[PDB]
RNA sequence: GGCGUAAAGCGCACGCAGGCGGUUUGUUAAGUCAGAUGUGAAAUCCCCGGGCUCAACCUGGGAACUGCAUCUGAUACUGGCAAGCUUGAGUCUCGUAGAGGGGGGUAGAAUUCCAGGUGUAGCGGUGAAAUGCGUAGAGAUCUGGAGGAAUACCGGUGGCGAAGGCGGCCCCCUGGACGAAGACUGACGCUCAGGUGCGAAAGCGUGGGGAGCAAACAGGAUUAGAUACCCUGGUAGUCCACGCCGUAAACGAUGUCGACUUGGAGGUUGUGCCCUUGAGGCGUGGCUUCCGGAGCUAACGCGUUAAGUCGACCGCCUGGGG
RNA sequence: AAAGUUACA
């Protein structure tokens, strides 16, 4: 469940700051690493319907996120998309 | 202005909400009465209830419970006043072209005690005329001499008494109460927030009510 | 979520002079002053209060005539799911000019006699009667 | 106007379009508002008059024509734009309780079967009986073994999950709630037609598996009949893998999200303080059960987890039958 | 254990 490391190196990635977690950046990018990382679990278990249910809440949030970012400032949303890797 | 000190009350460790003013809580699960807000409000119903005496309104009295049952009658027949001691007949004053008939008996009995039924006729009939003039006499008490509807109601309790407030409130009758933490403030018109159930409290309130009274009288 | 701040705020007004309440309070806002001004000046409230420098906080101290409460009827006109705004030709009138209705104008929030004497309209916030 | 029970809340959720949107400052004037102009045919309607002896009818002026367009200005509200602020929403740190889910193992009890050893004439069943099983030796009892399915006690209006639902123990994958104190982002929000997903049992398809139960079916009774209830059996099914179905009295017959409005008694699970003293006490949070106040209402009843007072969206109803 | 039915003003 993106160990409480894989968290510390994506929040002094990501945020602008050393304690930044809550950039929109930060909340986008660790969203995508356990997406990512869920993906590998439910190519097994594809009858685990209660965890991708919860693997879609996050699905869903990181769209609202990306979504509330391009509108903000659309610049640094090209770059987000672009270093993470993702809207295709 | 809180000399007594023996009306502390709460009734329990519950309450009913709508006494929120006037109480306090206590280590014992206990809710203190406020004295402070009592002392003001029961000088006021004293004012009107020399206002009252003033005007000769029959005064009644009504306790039930064995703290008042027999203070009660000490405070009413004391001065001039009528009293209800034992149960209060359901409907004493909204019936009371009912209750006025029997008070009729109970006075035809109480003449017939002296001139007919003592000796005029059988043991097996004199006995229970005579058990039933003593079952009339300690539940129409005080009210036999009143002549009528009286213009304003004491009360000892106002959640055991509330079927005599309620009489009260349909009639004109303004209600002086005395109501503990567990009572209901919503009917009566002179609210005394104290202990009820001690007759160390009871006495203090019926022998300061009286005194009051009896001023009135002039 | 709460998307009528000044519904809310009737609201209260309605709930705690339904309890009895000494007062009322809800966090502030330049238009609750804004009515709570119109609702002290015209009777149906007393004195109100705004505390706070960084979560501002409006007190409304409720108001009651006798055992009863002077706001007996306090409705929410133009809601964000209706926008209610009238001409002056038609302002509302609540209880037959005995009771008011709040109307924002272009020169501020004010009543409807207000209103109809600087000959303006504007939106209907709410009755009051 | 309604939707707990009268007709009416989708089974549940995610979510695009749409609808709505916290607070402060500025700015623009789009909605909005105040005038003005152009126009809104005449006649009809209305109001004040006039003429047929009155009336109908005819007719002079108005007022209306609730509209639209343009010009000017007002900025309180809504909208646009800019800059913010943290209250909503979310991220992180630490810990907590969980039948939450998926996968893999395994433990014991019991039923059945098989093979044996004692051993006898009944066993089984019912309201009574009978079919059935049993001298080819049953039932009973002990030993060994095989198989499948379900997890007694704990166990609890206890808990977890959006709903359906989830109950031995152990592991490895995983989801979600909650709390204390801290930072961080800064309206990122709510609802949701269409869409998508999940969705008891039964059922269907393809492979397995099959102890026990058991639709169908058979026999025995019961009955006037008995295609039933009762008895003896017994196949699909119930179990697994993977697809399909997509419905339930899928129900607290109560959509979701916020706010506010007396109380009492409990359960469950966090926590911060004193006298850590020792059982304890005072507070603060989250879910949960019962009773009840006002209020509500047709009444039953609901009642801080509203069916109270309100807002934002959505769904649905319009007499009974057909 | 068995126990079905019985047109309205
Ligand atoms: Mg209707
Ligand atoms: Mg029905
Ligand atoms: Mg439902
Ligand atoms: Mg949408
Ligand atoms: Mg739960
Ligand atoms: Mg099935
Ligand atoms: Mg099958
Ligand atoms: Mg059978
Ligand atoms: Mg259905
Ligand atoms: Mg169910
Ligand atoms: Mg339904
Ligand atoms: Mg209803």
């Amino acid at each position: 469940s993106l160990s409480t490391e894989a968290t510390a190196k994506i929040v002094s990635e990501f945020g602008r700051d050393a304690n930044d977690t809550g950039s929109t950046e930060v909340q986008v990018a660790l969203l995508t690493a356990q997406i990512n990382h869920l993906q590998g679990h439910f190519a097994e278990h594809k009858k685990d319907h209660h965890s991708r249910r919860g693997l879609l809440r996050m699905v869903s949030q990181r769209r609202k996120l990306l979504d509330y970012l391009k509108r903000k400032d659309v610049a640094r949303y090209t770059q987000l998309i672009e270093r993470l890797g993702l809207r295709r | 202005m809180l000399k007594a000190g023996v009306h502390f009350g709460h009734q329990t460790r519950y309450w009913n909400p709508k006494m929120k003013p006037f109480i306090f809580g206590a280590r014992n699960k206990v809710h203190i009465i406020n004295l402070e807000k009592t002392v003001p409000m029961f000088n006021e119903a004293l004012a009107e209830l020399n206002k009252i005496a003033s005007r000769k309104g029959k005064i009644l009295f009504v306790g039930t419970k064995r703290a008042a049952s027999e203070a009660v009658k000490d405070a009413a027949l004391s001065c001039d006043q009528f009293f209800v001691n034992h149960r209060w007949l359901g409907g004493m004053l909204t019936n009371w072209k009912t209750v006025r008939q029997s008070i009729k008996r109970l006075k035809d009995l109480e003449t017939q005690s002296q001139d007919g039924t003592f000796d005029k006729l059988t043991k097996k009939e004199a006995l229970m005329r005579t058990r039933e003039l003593e079952k009339l006499e300690n539940s129409l008490g005080g009210i036999k001499d009143m002549g009528g509807l009286p213009d304003a109601l004491f009360v000892i309790d106002a959640d055991h008494e509330h079927i005599a407030i309620k009489e009260a409130n349909n009639l004109g009758i303004p209600v002086f109460a005395i109501v503990d933490t567990n009572s209901d403030p919503d009917g009566v018109d002179f609210v005394i927030p104290g202990n009820d159930d001690a007759i160390r409290a009871v006495t203090l309130y019926l022998g300061a009510v009286a005194a009051t009274v009896r001023e009135g009288r002039s | 979520s709460m998307q009528d701040p000044i519904a809310d705020m009737l609201t209260r007004i309605r709930n705690g002079q339904a309890a009895n309440k000494a007062a009322v309070t809800m966090p502030s806002s330049k238009l609750k002053v804004a009515i709570a001004n119109v609702l002290k000046e015209e009777g149906f409230i007393e004195d109100f209060k705004v505390e706070g420098d960084t979560k501002p906080e409006l007190e409304l101290t409720l108001k009651y005539f006798q055992g009863k409460a002077v706001v007996e009827s306090i409705q929410r006109v133009s809601r964000p799911g209706l926008r209610i705004y009238k001409r002056k030709d038609e302002l509302p009138k609540v209880m037959a000019g005995l009771g008011i209705a709040v109307v924002s104008t272009s020169k501020g929030v004010m009543t409807d006699r207000a209103a109809r004497q600087a000959g303006l309209g504007g939106e209907i916030i709410c009755y009051v009667a």
